[PDB]
RNA sequence: CUCGCACACGCUUACAUCAGUAACUAAUAAUAUACUGAUAAUUAACAACCAAUAAACCAAAACAACACUAAAACGUUUAUUAA
RNA sequence: ACGAGCUACCCAUGAGCAGUUUAAAAGAACCAACUCAUCUAUGUGGCAAAAUAGUGAGAAGACUUGUAGGUAGAGGUGAAAA
RNA sequence: ACCAAAGCUAGCUCAACAUACUAAACAAAUACAAAAAUACACCAAAAUAAAAUAAAACAUUCACCUAACAUUAAAGUAUAGGA
């Protein structure tokens, strides 16, 4: 017979069965089926300049380590936003209805860059 | 390897914990009491204790309900607590006869009817005997508001009983706008079926549907940590100032 | 590079890091590769593995900046919406969400999916219930008798 | 008269609604809160679809009268 | 509405616990039938 | 009038009669499912 | 002595380069399309994927001129839309 | 529960029939491709769990044939051979 | 003298206790022909278990056989059975 315990993949079936190995599509089908691909779907790789950076990929054997200390999103408030309020509540200029001078944004569908949906792919 | 609680108690232990254990304690509590219904098709023994015919003497008799089949079709409507009886029959009657599969169907009819307390018409498959307990209860708004949930068995008339039960506790203006003389009338004779808010929107939910409710109710979006730490922060400065 | 060393520098001194990591990766592979070509050892392989180190504590490190920042502001441990579900089969599964142009009830695909339990699932999620039972209780049996059979051997008590 | 179509070919009616929208001043419990069918839950009833912003190929044809150059008087051509 | 009523006689159990119902306790037979009456 | 070879291969057919999707769809098809998840198999379906 | 090239359906690297075969595979030996190890490969123009609604239109394919009975697969144009 | 990828029948969608004889594409005639399998001989753990060689019947039709779909065991299907 | 022979671990069985019961892994893809990012929906359902067997046949009947809440006794007693 056939082999059941095996990748199922367009190469294996008809003419018809022509299933993608797994690339994101960049377009539709047209009016005379050319194929229209739209610009704005090609994901646009964005680099830096390297010429005038001075790092390397790898580091120097006698340079210490440090202590493993994961970054936890109380130690980033103490370090970010604590000083502001701090200050603020000392001169009396806090505010506790409104927090968005301080970063703090109530609704993310207005940024281009949301959070929770997690718009940017990386 | 053998379970240590019997698997039998598995569903009551359901209940226990989770969203389950978050239900309103009256609810649960109506759930849980499994009261025998009302005897429809076998008819019952009056007496405890009968003697022998054959015997001649004090025996101990018992009442044991004949299963009855509730099809879906039944819950779209009122059919006074009855159903499909399912069950064997001998031919002639006689017992060295043939053994015969047999069904009893109710009689179905098609009836609309009124209540007072909602001022619609429902067009409702009815059976003979439940308009005998409508007349038996002096109205079709007491039938539904007298029989228990054992007697009626069917979701239409617990929703029915529960939107009219919601219509007296909440004493709605929307009976009639026009007519405030005949409000209170409506809502006069039913005054013994008052039952407080908190008890009258859960008499005629399942458990399925009552599980989205208390999860509706309970369903709060995550605090962000900001407004969290933001308090935390305002009480040490609050503390080091009254500290000075 | 470790883990805390990258933590010091700017986000945008991490994203050209990047592509210095991305050269020098791209130009072991093709060295790795070459060597299998010419039937010969591939000079100091172990180059390739601190690279590859290296690729990940920086995703890692933008990463806990990326769930940390999102905690402030929006207070989700996960960055794809999802819920947990019941499929066909009795499973608990956590179904991520996908994106749709349509609503839920407008989709003709999504709404042939079935997420509850059928009436006959319940005897089939019991029986996985015996199973993982029994591997269980033989597990725990095997660590006692191993126990016992190696005091013997080693009485030093 | 001898009407030329089908009951089968026919697209079928919706279905009756459940009996919980019936009762007045009773607010029923449906399954979109969970955005999946589940039996024993009340068959929701959503508002007609209004994209905020129109889209060219997906939204419906317009009505032949909403044309500009749309006349009552019949031309033959 | 039929009223029926079991051929075969069921054990009791008087502690309140639910009897045990065999197959043979399921052969009934018309004893009266409420649409008849007068 | 030489049996033996009654097994013609193909694809469509095979994926049709036999495949993960039809399996889902009727209630006895699940229960095959089921039964072949609880005997460990490797493969459900084609 | 003569069932040859190609496509569809199917099989799934069994194909190619180099090396080895005491033994495994070929119903034997040489040996290698068939056994073992390493490396390599099939590049689209062909093929799959490749718009919706309303309206006009009784008039067969058989060299189709024109006909037979068993009454026949095979669409264009105008209008409104189409990233 | 699972099976109409073989087979019986049907619904879709396709594809084949060269020459010769006749006003004929007439369930006519000669004879290939093609489809059935009459008679005999080999074969009988065989090349083959039904074949090979010779010889035969139809070969513009109630004909062969590819792809895909439908009917499931108290049944399906059948130009009845249980 | 060939072919062979010997070993004691892998793990398993039956309980007990016991938390209270679908493990491990889920970055991406998974009910289009599963593991294929992306379009105007339909969605769903229940009807007593039967028989092999025992009565030396077999028709009424045939323990357990889905749902009991246990143990020492009442007791294999009262009753139900082509009795
Ligand atoms: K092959
Ligand atoms: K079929
Ligand atoms: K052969
Ligand atoms: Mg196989
Ligand atoms: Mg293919
Ligand atoms: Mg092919
Ligand atoms: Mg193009
Ligand atoms: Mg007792
Ligand atoms: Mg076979
Ligand atoms: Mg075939
Ligand atoms: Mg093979
Ligand atoms: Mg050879
Ligand atoms: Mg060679
Ligand atoms: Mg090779
Ligand atoms: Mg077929
Ligand atoms: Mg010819
Ligand atoms: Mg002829
Ligand atoms: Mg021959
Ligand atoms: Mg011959
Ligand atoms: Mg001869
Ligand atoms: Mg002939
Ligand atoms: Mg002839
Ligand atoms: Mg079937
Ligand atoms: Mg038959
Ligand atoms: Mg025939
Ligand atoms: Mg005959
Ligand atoms: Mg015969
Ligand atoms: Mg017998
Ligand atoms: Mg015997
Ligand atoms: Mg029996
Ligand atoms: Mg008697």
């Amino acid at each position: 017979g056939a082999d059941r315990m095996s990748k199922w993949t367009s190469k294996r079936g008809p003419r018809t069965f022509c299933k993608g190995r797994g690339a994101k599509g960049t377009g539709f089908h047209g009016r005379d089926g050319k194929f229209v691909q739209i610009k704005e779907m090609i994901p646009e790789l964005v680099v830096p300049e390297l010429a005038g950076f001075k790092l390397k990929p790898y580091v120097n054997y006698r340079a210490p380590e440090g202590t493993d200390t994961p970054l936890t999103a109380k130690q980033l408030f103490l370090e970010t936003a604590a000083p502001a309020i701090e200050k603020d509540f000392k001169a009396g200029t806090f505010d506790p209805e409104h927090l968005e001078k301080y970063g703090f944004e109530p609704t993310q569908e207005g940024k281009l860059f949301q959070l929770y949906p997690k718009n940017f792919p990386r | 390897p053998l379970h240590k609680v019997p698997v039998g108690l598995w569903k009551q232990l359901r209940l226990w914990e989770g969203i389950y254990s978050r239900l309103p304690r009256h609810y649960l509590r109506s759930l849980e009491e499994a009261r025998t219904p009302t005897p429809v098709h076998y008819r019952p023994h009056g007496a405890k204790f009968k003697i022998n015919p054959k015997n001649w003497q004090r025996e101990r008799v018992e009442d044991v309900p004949i299963p009855v089949h509730y099809p879906p079709e039944s819950q779209l409507g009122l059919w006074g607590g009855e159903g499909w009886v399912l069950g064997h029959r001998y031919v002639n009657n006689d017992k060295l006869s043939k053994r015969v599969r047999k069904v009893w169907k109710p009689q179905l009819f098609q009836r609309e009817l009124y209540s007072e307390i909602l001022d619609k018409r429902f067009t409702v498959t009815v059976t003979m005997r439940t308009l005998d307990l409508i007349d038996q209860a002096c109205g079709f708004d007491f039938y539904i508001l007298k029989t228990p949930k054992e007697d009626l068995c069917s979701k239409f008339g617990m929703d029915l009983k529960r939107g009219m039960l919601l219509r007296l506790a909440r004493q709605d203006p929307q009976l009639h706008p026009d007519d405030p003389a005949r409000r209170a009338a409506i809502y006069d004779r039913y005054k013994a079926f008052v039952i407080p808010e908190a008890e009258a929107e859960w008499v005629g939910l399942t458990l399925d549907e009552a599980v989205e409710k208390q999860r509706l109710l309970e369903e709060k979006d995550p605090i962000p940590l900001f407004k969290i730490f933001v308090e935390e922060l305002l009480g040490q400065l609050q503390q080091q100032a009254l500290s000075e | 590079w470790t883990c805390q060393q990258l933590r010091n520098k700017s986000n945008e001194d991490l994203h050209k890091l990047w592509y210095v990591l991305l050269k020098e990766r791209n130009m072991l592979l093709t060295l790795e590769q070459e060597a299998k070509r010419q039937r010969l050892p591939m000079p100091s392989p172990e180059r390739l593995e601190k690279v590859v180190d290296s690729m990940d504590a920086l995703d890692k490190v933008v990463q806990e900046r990326e769930d940390a920042l999102r905690l402030l502001q929006t207070g989700q441990e996960k960055a794809r919406p999802g819920a947990w579900r019941r499929d066909i089969f009795g499973r608990i599964i956590w179904h991520k969400f996908k994106q749709w142009p349509i609503p839920w009830y407008l989709n003709k695909k999504y709404n042939r999916k079935r997420f509850f339990a059928m009436p006959y699932v319940e005897r089939f999620v019991r029986m996985r219930i015996e199973k993982q039972a029994r591997i269980k209780a033989r597990k725990r049996s095997l660590e006692r008798k191993k126990e016992k059979f190696l005091q013997e051997k080693f009485p030093h008590l | 008269a001898y009407e030329w179509g089908v009951r089968s070919t026919r697209k079928p009616e919706p279905p009756p609604l459940d009996r919980v929208y019936e009762i007045p001043g009773l607010e029923p419990i449906t399954y979109a809160g969970k955005m999946h069918f589940m039996p024993g839950l009340a068959r929701p009833v959503f508002p007609p679809w209004d994209p905020g912003w129109t889209h060219p190929k997906f939204r419906r044809l317009p009505p032949l009268h909403e044309h500009p150059l749309y006349k009552d008087q019949a031309c033959y051509v | 509405t039929v009223i029926v009523e079991r051929w075969w006689k069921v054990p009791l159990a008087g502690e309140g616990r639910k009897p045990r119902l065999h197959r043979r306790h399921r052969v009934y037979k018309l004893v009266e039938d409420t649409k008849h009456r007068p | 009038k030489a049996r033996g070879n009654e097994y013609q291969p193909s694809n469509i057919k095979r994926k049709h009669k036999h495949g993960w999707v039809r399996r889902l769809r009727t209630p006895t098809g699940v229960q095959v499912i089921l039964r072949r998840m609880h005997k460990g198999r490797k493969s459900l379906s084609h």
